[PDB]
Formats: structure tokens, C-alpha cells, sequence
């Protein structure tokens, strides 16, 4: 629930992290 | 429905009686309602 | 409001205010409409079943009492059979009107026609 | 300071409630204005009484 | 071990820890962070919320 | 015991006289409960006509019934207890297990019955559109459950005859449903109007249609021909003009008299269904 | 599946409303 | 973990979606 939603934090923070590294 | 320069207005209309028993406790009006009457605490009286 | 019976009373249909008698014509044309009797609602009516013997007798018994049930929610309804001598199966319906907390006589019914 | 309010209804009684520093204050309204001949702590402090 | 004391005024009411205080959040900023509070009352019937 | 049976409430209940003959229960279609025998035999192609869609060849040796009341609970830190709020009442879930089907003897196929109780999951295509499957009732006696629906069922067969079941236990579990409102969707409106029950905007409890505006368009004109020598100068001015019309509202019933130029000029009166009012003097 | 779609993408917006308070 | 990462990903990438075509 909150475990989870922060758990969510940190998969999107980090999906968008790998964007980043990700691109030119 | 009760149409006003404001907007469309639902409107509760019964004998008065089951009007002030289903509002007893002020718990169906809003709160603001009850702060818009008590805005003015000062009141003019005249003085003889 | 004009009860079931279509009477003429004084020259025009008896109309009557009190919801006790509306309720027991009700009733009344519940049981004077067979199913298919009615045009438009050909599934109103009570189930009629005459020439057939008296083994499952209580079965009609809890049709009606739940089709009276159905349909006239302002009364309660208790449907009793009892097997007579011939042929004779007697239902008693037992209604009460729940508007009012007493037995209400009808002045229409002790008249003389 | 109070500035937001969030509630549901159906069963679940809850009702959140969101407050901010006063800064939240000195970030309401855009303005236009020029200041001429005027310190850091000064300015701070025209800022602050208004 | 933690004993909480947690106690709100807000408008003219109170909530204490135990009442109907359900959750709590906070926040003590610096630069790009501000100072907020975000917390959860149970609101029986949304009479707060009202 | 009936040493410890409380006689309150026994003499309370109601009294069943035993039926004189061995009762099988029996699944039928709902709005077919009520239905008798209509046909000496069953004909598959007309509907409504009172023949249960499942006969039980044994009956039950026992019928459970579950009932889960859902409230929600919310904890509240440092109370003694939670918070109990009423979500929803629930279902009622019927189950019969271990009913037996037996014809090894008779060398009798139980492969009809198999096939009847699976045709349950099927949809129903009703006019030319797939609906939900049957909903039934299951009756004993003078007893019925409810409005229910076939939830699960299982077979387990012992013994065959040329490959045809004739010997299976059956577990099956129905599951109680709203009640299908029989009053249609539209009397139910019309209902809900003509009590007062629904929010009201100045509109008609009937829309009026061309014939009743027709009708009211006439009697607006007999009146107004009738009165016309005590309607006021700024009435009569403009009816003495060919030009002017009267329109009546079709959902308020407002009657308007239009001039020459097609322009709303006075308010005549009201219109409902049956009569003409006209405005206050 | 789609509960927890709805689940995380409020999660993600109520942590995005958070930001909107967190950052001055 | 992982797998969720991912489905967790294409959820919002695909609620994206939702919203580009939700709004004229």
C-alpha cells in the first residue's frame, strides 16, 4: 500500500534513470 | 430545481416542522452556512 | 380512487378514500384474474388448477401466497389450503393492511343492494 | 498554513489535509516591479513587511 | 522504544494521537525544499471534510 | 433435546401438514416459479410454461447455506479497537454435495442429465444477442431459495454402460442474486413521477404529444375567442393580427402567443394533458 | 493487473503531488 | 522485482497512451 507506492517511487525513478542513460 | 443568477439550486421543501426535525443538530447545512450568519458578531442598536 | 368491483353507487363508480377497502379490492381482482385472463400482462394472475389430484395441493397455496406477496406490498399475506369432503379445497388469505393498527370495518359491506 | 483539502466519501472515512511553510505565501502572485539603490537585506526586508 | 505524542490544532479543533488521527507525514526543507505537512483524520460521517 | 428446546419460540412458528406423497426437489426457471403445468408435456420451442429445467432423481441428504456480512475496518493508531464500517450484506451461497444419480440397474444413460446441467454455463441468446444463462430457482415442496444461478458443478462417475454414465455423484452450488426488478425500466419512471419522488424542474410529469398539442392548441383558441373582450389592449392588439400563432411548450405545457414578426409576445397559461388554466388576472 | 495499474498510477500521482508540495 | 519493474513501466507507458488520446 504505502510499501508499494514508494516501492513505485523507486521503479519509476530508476526506469527513468535508465532513460537517461539510455540516449544520446 | 430552483434557477438563480448563480446557478441551478436543489431545494428541500416539506412542512416546516419535518424541516427542523431533519436539521436538528445543523448537521445536514454546511458549515459555511452557519459562519456566513454569525460574519456579522457586531450588531448596530441605537442608543436613546 | 375507484375500488376494483366496478358498482355503480348513486350513479357513478363507488369511489372511495380509505386505503384499507382499495387494498382488499386489490386483493379481490389479485384473485379474480387468472393468469392469461389479462390481456397486456398476460403473467399476472393467480395459477389455477382444478381437475388434478390432492397431493402437491400445498405447492399452489405457496404460488399465490407469493404472488399476492409480489404485487401488493401494503398488505402481509398468509395463505392457508384445507382439503374438504367432495372436491372442495378451501384457501383462507389472511391479509393486514399495514397502515392501520386496528381491524377497519367497511360501511359499503353491511349495505343492502 | 492550510491549502488543500482531500476527502472520500463511500464508506472509507478519510479526509487528508495539506499544509505548506509561509513561503507558499511569497509564491502566490506574480509581479512586475523595479528596485533601484537597494541591499540584499533591504529588499529581503520590504519583501517580508509587505 | 517509541511513545508518540501527536497533537493538531487546525481552525478550532484538536486532533490527538489515539482519537482520529490515522496518518502523519512531514517535511523540513532547506533550499529546493520547502517545510509541508500532509496528514490523514478519520472523518465518521465527513463531518471535518464538511 | 426437546428437554431443552426453547417452547417460546417453537409454538411460534408455523405448523406444515406432511404432504401425502414423497417430494423431489427441482430447479425451474425464475418468473416460471409461479407457473404451473401449462402443458400435459414439455414443449421446448414456447417459454413460460412451468416445467422445471432439472429434475433431482434423489434428493438432498443435506443443503448448506453461507452468508458473509462485509464490514470494512479501519485502524485507527492508539485505540482499543478498530473502526467497523458496513461495506455490504453479501450473497447467499447454497451447496449440495454427494447427490446421487443412479439408473445401473434400469441400464439407463445418465448422459441427458450430465448434458442439461452443463448447458448452464452457456448464454442464452435472447433476441439475436448473447445474454447471461438462465436464472433459476430451486423448489422443494412448497419451499423456494431464491432468485439463484448455477455457480459450480462437478461429476464423478463410477459405473457405465457402453461407455454411458449411470452411476455419478453430483456437487453443485448456487449462488442467490438480486431480485430482477420485474417492473419495467419505464413504468418504473412513471411511478417514480407520479408519486413526486423524483426532482422536479418546473416540467410536466408528461411530455404533452402532437395530438394533446393539437387538443390544447384548440381549446387555448376557444377560450381565448370566448375572453377576447377582457384581455388587456396589448392582448387583443395582437391577436386581431392573422399574422400571430399560438405555441404550446412540449415538456412545460406554457402556452406563447407569437406576433407577425414570429416573436414571443405574452404568456397565455399552462397546459397539462387534460385542461387549459390560464394566468392569474 | 489493471487494479494494480489504476493502484500504481494513483501511487505515482499522489507522489507527484507530493513533489508539488515538497519542492518550494 | 524485475518482471514487476517492467509491468509497472508498461503501465504507466500505456496510461500515458490513455491521456494522449484522452485530451483534444
Amino acid at each position: 500500500p504505502q510499501a508499494i507506492a514508494k516501492q513505485i517511487a523507486d521503479i519509476i525513478n530508476s526506469q527513468w534513470q535508465g532513460t537517461l542513460t539510455d540516449y544520446a | 430545481i430552483v434557477n438563480s443568477p448563480t446557478g441551478k439550486q436543489l431545494i428541500s421543501d416539506a412542512k416546516q416542522s419535518i424541516l427542523n426535525l431533519i436539521g436538528v443538530g445543523d448537521s445536514n447545512t454546511e458549515f459555511s452556512k452557519t459562519l456566513k450568519d454569525c460574519i456579522g458578531k457586531v450588531v448596530n442598536f441605537s442608543f436613546d | 380512487m375507484y375500488v376494483y368491483p366496478p358498482r355503480i353507487i348513486n350513479g357513478t363508480l363507488y369511489k372511495s378514500t380509505d386505503l384499507a377497502e382499495y387494498t382488499r379490492g386489490k386483493i379481490l381482482q389479485t384473485l379474480s384474474i387468472v393468469r392469461g385472463e389479462l390481456v397486456a400482462d398476460p403473467f399476472f394472475g393467480v395459477p389455477l388448477r382444478l381437475f388434478s389430484n390432492i397431493n402437491d395441493y400445498q405447492s399452489d397455496v405457496s404460488k399465490i401466497q407469493i404472488i399476492l406477496e409480489e404485487e401488493i406490498t401494503e398488505a402481509q399475506f398468509i395463505v392457508t389450503g384445507d382439503l374438504k369432503n367432495n372436491g372442495i379445497v378451501s384457501l383462507t388469505v389472511y391479509w393486514a393492511y399495514l397502515g392501520t393498527e386496528n381491524i377497519e370495518n367497511f360501511e359499503i359491506d353491511t349495505s343492502n343492494i | 498554513l492550510h491549502t488543500g483539502t482531500k476527502h472520500n466519501a463511500i464508506i472509507s472515512d478519510t479526509t487528508t489535509f495539506t499544509g505548506q511553510s509561509v513561503n507558499w505565501v511569497l509564491n502566490r502572485r506574480v509581479k512586475n516591479t523595479r528596485y533601484t539603490g537597494v541591499t540584499l537585506k533591504g529588499l529581503a526586508a520590504t519583501i517580508t513587511r509587505q | 522504544m517509541q511513545d508518540p505524542i501527536i497533537k493538531i490544532l487546525i481552525g478550532n479543533d484538536t486532533f490527538l494521537l489515539g482519537q482520529e488521527i490515522i496518518d502523519l507525514d512531514f517535511q523540513i526543507g532547506e533550499g529546493k525544499k520547502q517545510n509541508n505537512i500532509n496528514f490523514t483524520i478519520f472523518d465518521k460521517d465527513g463531518f471535518f471534510a464538511d | 433435546s426437546k428437554f431443552l428446546k426453547n417452547r417460546a419460540v417453537v409454538n411460534g412458528l408455523p405448523v406444515i401438514k406432511n404432504p401425502g406423497k414423497y417430494q423431489h426437489c427441482y430447479l425451474i426457471e425464475y418468473e416460471d416459479s409461479t407457473n404451473v403445468k401449462q402443458t400435459p408435456t414439455e414443449n421446448k420451442n414456447k417459454q413460460q410454461q412451468g416445467f422445471p429445467v432439472y429434475l433431482f432423481m434423489m434428493n438432498p441428504e443435506n443443503i448448506t447455506y453461507n452468508l458473509p456480512i462485509n464490514y470494512q475496518e479501519i485502524a485507527i493508531p492508539f485505540t482499543a479497537k478498530n473502526q467497523l464500517n458496513y461495506s455490504n450484506g453479501g450473497n447467499i451461497v447454497m451447496t449440495m454435495s454427494n447427490l446421487i444419480l443412479d439408473t445401473m440397474d434400469e441400464k439407463r444413460s445418465l448422459q441427458p442429465l450430465i448434458d442439461r446441467l452443463i448447458a448452464l454455463r452457456e448464454p442464452t441468446v435472447k433476441k439475436g444477442l448473447k445474454s447471461h444463462p438462465k436464472i433459476l430457482a430451486f423448489k422443494w415442496g412448497s419451499n423456494t431459495f431464491a432468485p439463484c444461478v448455477l455457480t459450480n458443478i462437478s461429476f464423478d462417475v463410477t459405473r457405465w454402460i457402453d461407455g454411458y454414465p449411470t452411476k455419478a455423484r453430483v456437487n453443485m452450488s448456487l449462488k442467490e442474486i438480486q431480485k430482477p426488478s420485474s417492473d419495467s425500466k419505464a413504468l418504473e419512471e412513471a411511478k417514480k413521477k407520479v408519486k413526486v419522488e423524483t426532482v422536479q424542474n418546473g416540467n410536466l410529469k408528461k411530455t404533452l404529444s402532437e395530438k394533446q398539442l393539437i387538443d390544447g392548441v384548440k381549446r387555448v383558441t376557444e377560450y381565448l375567442k370566448k375572453n377576447i373582450s377582457f384581455q388587456p389592449r396589448t392582448i387583443q392588439n395582437i391577436l386581431s393580427d392573422p399574422k400571430s400563432v399560438i405555441k404550446i411548450d412540449k415538456d412545460t405545457g406554457q402556452v406563447s402567443l407569437f406576433n407577425g414578426n414570429g416573436e414571443f409576445a405574452a404568456l397565455v397559461g399552462t397546459y397539462n394533458g387534460d385542461i387549459f388554466s390560464p394566468s392569474r388576472q
